[PDB]
DNA sequence: CTTTGTCATTTTGCAGGTACTCTTATTCAATAT
RNA sequence: CUAAGAGUAC
DNA sequence: ATATTGTGCAAAATGACAAAG
């Protein structure tokens, strides 16, 4: 759905390494592993954490608001 | 690459199955059957008969009146318009699906019919042939004949065009799929329905008691006129070792078995030796002669074609015809009854004889030992009716009642002088209802299950769903899994209960023809050289090939090769539609093609001789497939290239069972195609040291349907695993639908954080897995550590619980109608009050609000109100102590589940069809992993929480990587499950180095590979790491398997399963406790139960189990007469039998309840039950 | 057997009994057609049949993509390629003797010993 | 002449045990008071 | 409430 | 305008029926 706060595992926060990691994968074109390794996720629990995680809030925005403001 | 035409390679055959799921989708039959249905099926239905002609004769005392009138109602074209509703206020506007489904209503489009009225007259004048004439009054006009259900995202659907942003305006997730109906808002999936293919002759061997040692049958049908079935027998009597061995047919309408000598002399074939010619085609086959003269030796006494049809209509068994009549009554059985498939004309008897002598020709070659019985599984020989058909046969007996109540209208109307009026002449509400009850409730009628609620636990599981086939259940074995389902159907998706075998799933590629008329192809033979039937002397063509089309022998063919390579060739540029099959038979010497709908086929590669590499090769090269790159590469300008367009250039082609028999397909290309130290990890695999292919496979892993394409490594698991795991993926817990938010289903459960998984097939890329998992990869060793995971236990990690591991939504909706019990007596939604309501819930009505709704964001426990409705009864009764007038409204509200509890998500205020207000409550609450809970890997190792510990007691590695599951290495070495760790050592590779790991099945990945990755990683190359124990932080003496693995939440949660009864709500008939935990019913303790308590001994806890827990009945009975016909008046204390009229010969008995129910039962049914209290014989 | 029809109706003809030159005589059940007997056999029963083994051979046999191949010696060319299969004789209790056809000369030999 | 045993039909009663969830439907239509 | 059906767990 | 009525065993039982006195 979104990013989890922190890696299951282990409890690193990984929460805020979502945007940094796809600006690395757009922007600079480094491969998945050259990111994860930059961000600082070692333990390939963190690994795991980032690598797999599917952004499905996206397709969740893309509908009208129910209550609009 | 660079050179254009160089063959391909084994992974650029996935370029070719992604165009073909680019084009196709995932459920492209049941929207192919639907459109062909309503684009050609409804015309046809409408145009069959429904032509009433009522001929009112003059019926002239005088002849001033002798005018014959003859009034005569014909239907036109149909007009289909898109889905509309109705309302209370009479506005008509467009229905959307996501309009339907909020408000109960049925997505489904209004139907017209151009109705012409003609009147003709005529001058009734006896002996004169009467001659019908216009008035001129061609009256035409079209009415409304009722609504037919639309599928979602057919050709007459709203969402066919729709582009994404569309769908996302509409509030349509575009990852659905469509091919389904909406029916009262509730989503109907229509199951293929399997069953014997018609027009096809089937020979069988009879048991030994049986005088008929071998059947010839044929299931003949028509689809093109009435649609009904006769079977046609050819039975011959007599077993191996007798003498009297005489063939015999079964006429339809005939109470004998008429010989079929007999038959063949009424069609018009005299002489024996035409007949023996029509049967048998060899004059050297003296076998089948010595066999056949018994049944020319029973006909001698028939030599005239009058003869046997008065023989035949002799044994007619309507014995309404008159002597001389008999002749034309055979004909006409012979003519409309004999063989309905080849023709219903008359002038064709020379093709039914035919027909007849090709039967007895296969009856007799089974019983000459020559050939085999014909096996009822294949395949081939099966069909499946998808919605199209189903709908087809429905809406044609809808129409046929529609239609005779139109006739019956105008009869009665004509009759009795009265006026006429279309209006009132059609009845939509037949058509309406007809369709609505055969797609609401699943029996198909007026069988059963033929519509099923569509599965929304998972998206796997709905495209499961709507793939799904059922076999209604002979001396076959139909559960058996057949060599003819290769790549048909998959080999391990299947119930493991009853339906074992029976319920099956198609394969990725498969599909179903919709069927097309054999008229061009039928022609193309007559033109390139198929010699007519009725011409056909077998002696002067004794080597000619029997050309069959649909079942239909419609001739011969001298030169059967070029006919097949010319039919091949225009089937290959499109010429003739791919969906025919054309098999080719050398050693029977026969040639069969097949249009019609319901065959199964699959996509294969093409083969031909390449003259320039010298050697056999594919049809596809790399410019092709760079020409499918590049289209989908844009898709994500040059001229399109589409899998219509790998058809149309014979580049592929479909193949179903029957034409399989009769090809010889290369597993893949690379190895299998070329003419002939190999590494020692690598499987091994055999050349089959032959080089004539005609096919080659575009993918083996394309066999596996949608849910086996989900496992990592199948090949590498034992089959029952993986079809456990085919069954337990449908029930994993994911994201069904990106627009969850906007549908009020009656339970949704979601994942906070669905993971793609780290091993992954190249299939599920096509099955849109990674964009809506159904899983978590969690940390897993396999360990034997505290004996908390034995017998299939798992320990869970609770700091990973704590964190967000497999946490989900659920969510629930309740539905609450207003409904008019009468004109003015319309429930009301509100808040009851105690001062004038009856029967208001012990729950509290505390959180309701005025218009009786809660809002959302309230919290709601168990037995909570949440909708207040109140209806309004007949006032002035006085009762119960507190029931006055003024109770006036009787409670009809609706609480939340007894054990549920959450909060109110959303709540929906609409109107219904009727125009009545309504309200759907949609509660959301969160279910966190706990003791109990089942959880399985994606083979087939399911398993439950066995306890939860935290992150410090849990064992580590020296990284401090600590499992969020512990798995029993018990599991392991009985069920073979190699695949689970093969797919675990992936993920700890894929994670360490970023990559996903390839686990598709018949791929070149081995475990030497895998482990040489690992071991560069820097980790033990076998997966085992040094792990210290959680309690004391020493050494754990054995090292543990340990890294990723992909997990699913499955939907059995403890919490929905626990359930206690101490005294509860009893039964009403037998004072028994009631059934079900949803009604806080009792354990059934059954036969067998109490089986087990006897052969303990102790009949006291039986005694007490059977009355003093379930029912404890005191009645009493006199001593006279052993029944219950006691008058007791316990406070009077008067005991009284009448009949018997005594007083003081009374007993009482403590009897189950059940048993005086029983006894009570027997007198009402004459008979006399007596029970006494003592004994009248000795032991 | 060898059945032969009656050649005016095209019908069966039977065997019967000569008194006058003690022989025997096929003659018609409707017409009275009549004729000798070209040999003195009325009536044959295979309890064990050989033939229907090698049925169903065609000139184009070789077309069927399905037939294995084989390099067999053919002992009318001496070629090596031809096809070949099982007894079409599907009797439970057959042997499971192979026969081949020759792709040139279309020659059906047996790898059978017993025989040769 | 009636047995007499004998096959070939007719009945004919059955078909694991618990447990969970959901969905639909309760005779259609014409006539007479 | 009753009934029928479908899916499912061991 | 609404209530009322137009399935596959497999054992057991049974019947038909060529031989026997
Ligand atoms: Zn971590
Ligand atoms: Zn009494
Ligand atoms: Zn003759
Ligand atoms: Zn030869």
């Amino acid at each position: 759905m979104i990013v989890p706060v922190r890696c299951f595992s282990c409890g690193k926060v990984v929460g805020d390494k979502w945007e940094s990691y796809l600006n690395l994968l757009q922007e600079d074109e480094l491969d998945e592993g050259t990111a994860l390794s930059r961000l600082g996720l070692k333990r390939y629990c963190c690994r795991r954490m980032i690598l797999t995680h599917v952004d499905l809030i996206e397709k969740f925005l893309r509908y009208n608001p129910l209550e609009k403001r | 690459f660079e050179d254009e035409s160089a063959p391909i390679t084994a992974e650029d055959s996935w370029a070719v199955i992604s165009a073909f799921f680019r084009e196709k989708g995932l459920v492209s039959q049941q929207l192919d059957s639907f459109n062909q249905f309503v684009d050609y099926t409804l015309q046809d239905i409408i145009c069959e008969d429904s032509t009433l002609i009522l001929e009112q004769l003059a019926q002239h005392t005088t002849e001033s009146d002798n005018i014959s009138r003859k009034y005569e109602i014909s239907f036109g074209k149909i007009y289909v318009t898109k889905p509309m509703v109705n309302e209370s206020d009479g506005v008509t506007h467009a229905l959307y699906p996501q309009e339907a489904r909020l408000r109960n209503l049925t997505y489904s489009s209004g139907l017209f019919v151009d109705v012409k009225k003609r009147t003709y007259e005529a001058i009734d004048v006896p002996g004169r042939e009467l001659k019908y004439e216009l008035i001129a009054e061609e009256s035409e006009g079209k009415v409304f004949i009722g609504r037919l259900p639309i599928m979602l995202r057919s050709k007459n659907c709203y969402l066919s065009e729709a582009t994404e942003s569309d769908l996302y305006k509409l509030k349509e997730c575009p990852f659905d799929m469509g091919g389904y109906f909406i029916i009262n808002g509730s989503e109907k999936v229509l199951i293929a329905q399997e069953r014997s293919a018609g027009n096809i002759v089937q020979v069988f061997k009879k048991a030994a008691p049986s005088p008929i040692s071998h059947v010839a049958e044929i299931r003949s049908a028509l689809e093109k006129g009435s649609r009904f079935i006769s079977t046609l027998q050819v039975k011959l009597y007599g077993r191996e070792g007798s003498s009297a061995r005489t063939i015999k047919a079964t006429l339809p309408y005939i109470k004998q078995d008429i010989p079929i000598v007999i038959i063949f002399r009424a069609l018009g074939i005299i002489p024996d030796g035409e007949i023996l010619e029509h049967i048998c085609y060899d004059v050297n086959d003296w076998q089948m002669l010595e066999m056949l003269k018994p049944c020319v030796e029973d006909g001698f006494v028939i030599q005239d074609r009058e003869t046997a049809l008065d023989f035949i209509g002799r044994r007619g068994t309507a014995l309404g015809i008159k002597k001389e009549k008999r002749i034309q009554y055979a004909k006409d059985i012979l003519q409309k009854e004999f063989l309905p498939h080849i023709t219903q004309l008359e002038g064709f008897e020379s093709r039914k004889a035919f027909f007849l002598g090709y039967m007895i020709n296969r009856l007799l070659l089974c019983a000459l030992d020559r050939k085999d019985q014909d096996d009822r599984d294949h395949f081939g020989k099966k069909r499946l009716d998808l919605a199209g058909p189903l709908l087809a046969q429905l809406f044609k007996t809808l129409f046929k009642k529609l239609t005779k109540d139109i006739f019956r209208y105008m009869q009665r109307t004509v009759e009795e002088a009265h006026d006429f009026n279309m209006k009132l002449a059609i009845n939509a509400k037949t058509i309406t209802s007809g369709l609505k009850y055969a797609l609401a409730t699943g029996n198909w009628g007026e069988r059963a299950g033929v519509s099923q609620v569509l599965n929304r636990y998972t998206y796997s599981s709905t495209l499961s769903h709507l793939r799904r086939t059922n076999t209604p259940i002979k001396l076959a074995k139909p559960r058996q899994l057949h060599n003819t389902h290769w790549g048909l159907v998959c080999p391990a998706e299947t119930p493991e209960g009853q339906a074992c075998g029976l319920v099956k799933n198609l394969s990725l590629m498969s599909c179903i023809s919709v069927g097309t008329d054999p008229m061009p192809i039928i022609t193309f033979l007559s033109e390139w050289g198929m010699e007519p039937l009725e011409d056909y002397v077998p002696h002067q063509s004794p080597d000619a090939t029997r050309v069959f089309v649909n079942g239909v022998w419609h001739g011969v063919h001298r030169n059967p090769a070029r006919l097949m390579e010319t039919l091949r060739t225009l089937r290959r540029k499109g010429d003739i539609n791919p969906e025919v099959s054309m098999i080719r038979d050398i050693r029977e010497k026969e040639l069969k093609i097949f249009t019609d709908a319901g065959r199964v086929y699959r996509p294969l590669f093409i083969v031909e001789d390449d003259e320039s590499l010298g050697h056999k090769e594919l049809k596809v090269r790399k410019g092709h497939i760079a020409k499918l790159m590049a289209t989908e590469y844009q898709d994500i300008d040059v001229e399109e290239y589409t899998w219509s367009s790998l058809l149309n250039e014979g580049l592929v082609e479909y193949i179903d069972a029957e034409e399989e028999e009769s090809i010889l397909i290369a597993m893949q290309p690379e190895d299998l195609e070329p003419a002939e130290d190999v590494d020692p990890a690598k499987r091994i695999r055999v050349s089959h040291h032959a080089t004539t292919f005609t096919h080659c496979e575009i993918h083996p892993s394309m066999i596996l349907g949608v849910a086996a394409s989900i496992i990592p490594f199948p090949d590498h698991n034992q089959s029952p695993r993986n079809t456990y795991q085919s069954a337990m993926g449908k029930q994993a817990m994911g994201v069904f639908l990106t627009n969850y938010n906007v549908r009020m289903d009656t339970m949704a459960n979601i994942l906070y954080y669905p993971q793609k998984p780290l091993g992954t097939t190249r299939a599920m890329e096509y099955l849109k897995f990674r964009e809506l998992p159904a899983g978590q990869n969690a940390i897993v060793a396999i360990a034997c550590y505290s004996g908390y995971n034995q017998e299939d236990s798992m320990i869970m990690n609770q700091s990973s619980i704590d964190r967000g591991l497999f946490r989900s939504l659920f969510f629930r909706s309740y539905m609450d109608q207003e409904k008019k019990y009468g004109m003015s007596i319309t429930e009301t939604f509100e808040k009851p009050q105690r001062t004038n309501t009856l029967r208001m819930k012990h729950g509290t009505y505390d959180k309701l609000d005025d218009d009786g709704l809660i809002a959302p964001g309230v919290r709601v426990s168990g037995e909570d109100v949440i909708i207040g409705k109140t209806t309004p009864i007949s006032p002035d009764e006085e009762e119960l102590g507190q029931r006055t007038a003024y109770h006036s409204k009787r409670d009809a509200s609706t609480p939340l589940r007894s054990t549920e509890n959450g909060i109110v998500d959303q709540v929906l205020v609409t109107t219904n069809q009727d125009g009545l207000k309504f309200v759907k409550v949609r509660v959301r609450t969160t279910k966190i992993p706990q003791i109990g809970d089942k959880f399985a890997s994606r083979h087939g190792q399911k398993g439950t929480i066995g306890i939860t510990y935290r992150r410090e007691d849990m064992p580590f590695t020296a990284e401090g990587i600590v499992p969020d599951l512990i798995i029993n290495p018990h599991a392991i070495p009985s069920r073979m499950t190699v695949a689970h760790l093969i797919e675990c050592l992936l993920s700890k590779v894929a994670a360490l180095s970023g990559n996903e790991g390839d686990a598709s099945p018949f791929t070149d990945i081995t475990v030497e590979g895998i482990s040489k990755l690992l071991r560069e990683h820097g980790y033990q190359s076998r997966g085992f790491e040094v792990m210290y124990n959680g309690h004391t932080g020493k050494k754990l003496m054995a090292q543990i398997f340990f890294g990723p693995t992909y997990y699913q939440r499955l939907r059995h949660m403890v919490d929905d399963k626990i359930h206690a009864r101490a005294r509860g709500p009893m039964q009403v008939l037998t004072r028994q406790p009631v059934e079900g935990r949803s009604r806080d019913g009792g354990l059934r303790f059954g036969e067998m139960e109490r089986d087990c308590m006897i052969a303990h001994g102790a009949a006291s806890f039986l005694k007490e189990r059977l009355m003093e827990a379930s029912d404890a009945f005191r009645v009493h009975i006199c001593g006279i007469c052993g029944l219950m016909t006691v008058i007791a008046k316990l406070n009077h204390n008067q005991f009284e039998c009448k009949g018997c009229d005594n007083k003081i010969d009374i007993y009482q008995i403590h009897i189950p309840y059940a048993a005086k129910l029983l006894f009570q039962e027997l007198m009402a049914m004459n008979i006399t039950p007596r029970l006494y209290t003592d004994r009248s014989r000795d032991f | 057997t060898t059945f032969r029809f009656c050649r005016d109706c095209n019908n069966m003809l039977y065997p019967r009994e000569d008194k006058e030159n003690n022989r025997l005589l096929f003659e018609c059940r409707t017409c009275s057609y009549v004729e000798e007997a070209g040999s003195p056999l009325v009536y044959r029963h295979e309890l064990i049949t050989n033939i229907g083994e090698t049925a169903g051979v065609v000139q184009d046999i070789g077309s069927d993509p399905t037939l294995p191949r084989s390099d067999r010696e053919c002992p009318k060319c001496h070629s090596r390629e031809n096809v070949f299969f099982q007894s079409q004789q599907r009797r439970k209790d057959t042997s499971m003797v192979l026969f081949f056809v020759c792709l040139s000369c279309s020659h059906i030999f047996t790898s059978d010993q017993k025989n040769k």
